[PDB]
């Protein structure tokens, strides 16, 4: 099946650059045109450029003209986008999008890579345990953070049901925290472990916490 | 440029009911040559990519179960959704792709109406690894309520807390249609240990009084 | 004004 996998987010100064990645696969990629799209956290999508199949065709939007250059590496299967004198409100998921057979759509996307241009630079995580003591929670606390995003997954992506993990807050500091947890029943607490599975990507942060009850 | 708008901004709709999105052109997106409407639908679910859902503004894409349709010619389109279920909470936005610049409308978020449900209520202590750093995190959790609204107070010995919290809210569950949110009360270390007894008080419909979950520092 | 078309975009 068709994926598409962006790369070279995190976050940069104003007024300099920045450029994406968006490895192909599973699918003809010289024959197809792709797409740049991008979504402000919390807001709509908004089109920045395509490039067609050949490469020999380019259309951007008024936001980003004669600031970014879509490009591709057809033998490679990858698309570009450099990004130049960016601003704050650059600022924002940046998906890898393929254009439909059938019509000028975008049928599959990638995830996405978080851009972020601020005046603070990369700082990774403290974790912390939420401990616990019918139903009982238990948590990690992803603390003092930059850029967004951290994922978190628990006992490696098997423990999936009464999982919640909440929009991150920005401090006072200027730092992100986030909390992330998972409901289980109270006599199933020493009868497995539950452990969150914490990575921060801009800083290269990845840890493994068991969290148990004292 | 076309411009996109669309109709409501948001909804929120009971399980089997029928959900009605509409989208505005600015421009005829129908083109004589061909009789085709140059308009698709895309599904955003919370922390999730877009997924093509329609194109020519009624092919369905492969996979979009039967329950969406999409209608509409010229310059007024329609996404309907009829007998909603609770997977299908999120943004949908419609886009042209007559002509560059591909113009989205501004999203419409669609969610559930469903019976009152109160939170549980969880404390937790900082770790004895956070301190070390000079500072506290005391975090309150409210589970799977509805609806949205919901107030938390933290108490320290007794007194109300104010302008040293933060909050966080969940996008709606996609299986039962609650909202959880997290709450945190930051200290400096010293503080934390002049103290004793930390109470995180909440209030919410589902809840005929408050609810307060507490710890004495040290268990 | 005529749509683009999509065979300038993917063949």
């Amino acid at each position: 099946e068709v994926q598409l996998v962006e790369s070279g987010g995190g976050v940069v100064q104003p007024g300099r650059s920045l450029r994406l990645s968006c490895a192909a696969s599973g699918f003809t990629f010289s024959r197809y045109g792709m797409h740049w799209v991008r979504q402000a956290p919390g807001k709509g999508l908004e089109w920045v450029a395509v490039m067609s199949y050949d490469g020999s065709t380019k259309y951007y939007a008024d936001s980003v003209k004669g600031r970014f250059a879509i490009s591709r590496d057809n033998p490679k299967n990858t698309l570009f986008l450099q990004m130049n004198s960016l601003r704050p409100d650059d600022t924002a998921v940046y998906y890898c999008a393929k254009g439909g057979a059938a019509a000028a759509v975008m049928d599959v996307w990638g995830k996405g890579t978080t851009v972020t241009v601020s005046s603070a630079s990369t700082k990774g995580p403290s974790v912390f345990p939420l401990a616990p003591s019918g139903t009982a929670a238990l948590g990690c606390l992803v603390k003092d953070y930059f850029p967004e995003p951290v994922t978190v997954s628990w006992n490696s992506g098997a423990l999936t049901s009464g999982v919640h993990t909440f929009p991150a807050v920005l401090q006072s500091s200027g730092l992100y925290s986030l909390s992330s947890v998972v409901t289980v029943p109270s006599s199933s607490l020493g009868t497995q472990t539950y452990i969150c599975n914490v990575n921060h990507k801009p800083s290269n942060t990845k840890v493994d916490k068991r969290v148990e009850p004292k | 440029d076309i411009v996109m708008t669309q109709s409501p901004d948001s909804l929120t709709v009971s399980l089997g009911e029928r959900a009605t999105i509409s989208c505005k052109s600015s421009q005829r997106l129908l083109y004589s040559s061909n009789n085709k409407n140059y308009l698709a639908w895309y599904q955003q679910k919370p922390g999730q990519p877009p997924k093509l859902l329609m194109y020519w503004a009624s092919t369905r894409e492969s996979g979009v179960p039967d329950r969406f349709s999409g209608s509409g010619s010229g310059t007024d389109f329609s996404l309907t959704i009829s007998s909603l279920q609770a997977e299908d909470v999120a943004v949908y936005y419609c886009q042209q792709y007559y002509n560059p610049p591909w113009t989205f409308g501004q999203g419409t978020k669609v969610e559930v109406k469903r019976t009152v449900a109160a939170p549980s209520v969880f404390i937790f202590p900082p770790s004895d690894e956070q301190l070390k750093s000079g500072t506290a995190s005391v975090v309150c959790l409210l589970n799977n309520f509805y609806p949205r609204e919901a107030k938390v107070q933290w108490k320290v010995d007794n007194a109300l807390q104010s302008g040293n919290s933060q909050e966080s809210v969940t996008e709606q569950d996609s299986k039962d249609s609650t909202y959880s949110l997290s709450s945190t009360l930051t200290l400096s270390k010293a503080d934390y240990e002049k103290h004793k007894v930390y109470a995180c008080e909440v209030t919410h419909q589902g809840l005929s009084s408050p609810v307060t979950k507490s710890f004495n520092r040290g268990e | 004004p005529p749509p683009i078309d999509n065979g300038d975009i993917t063949s």
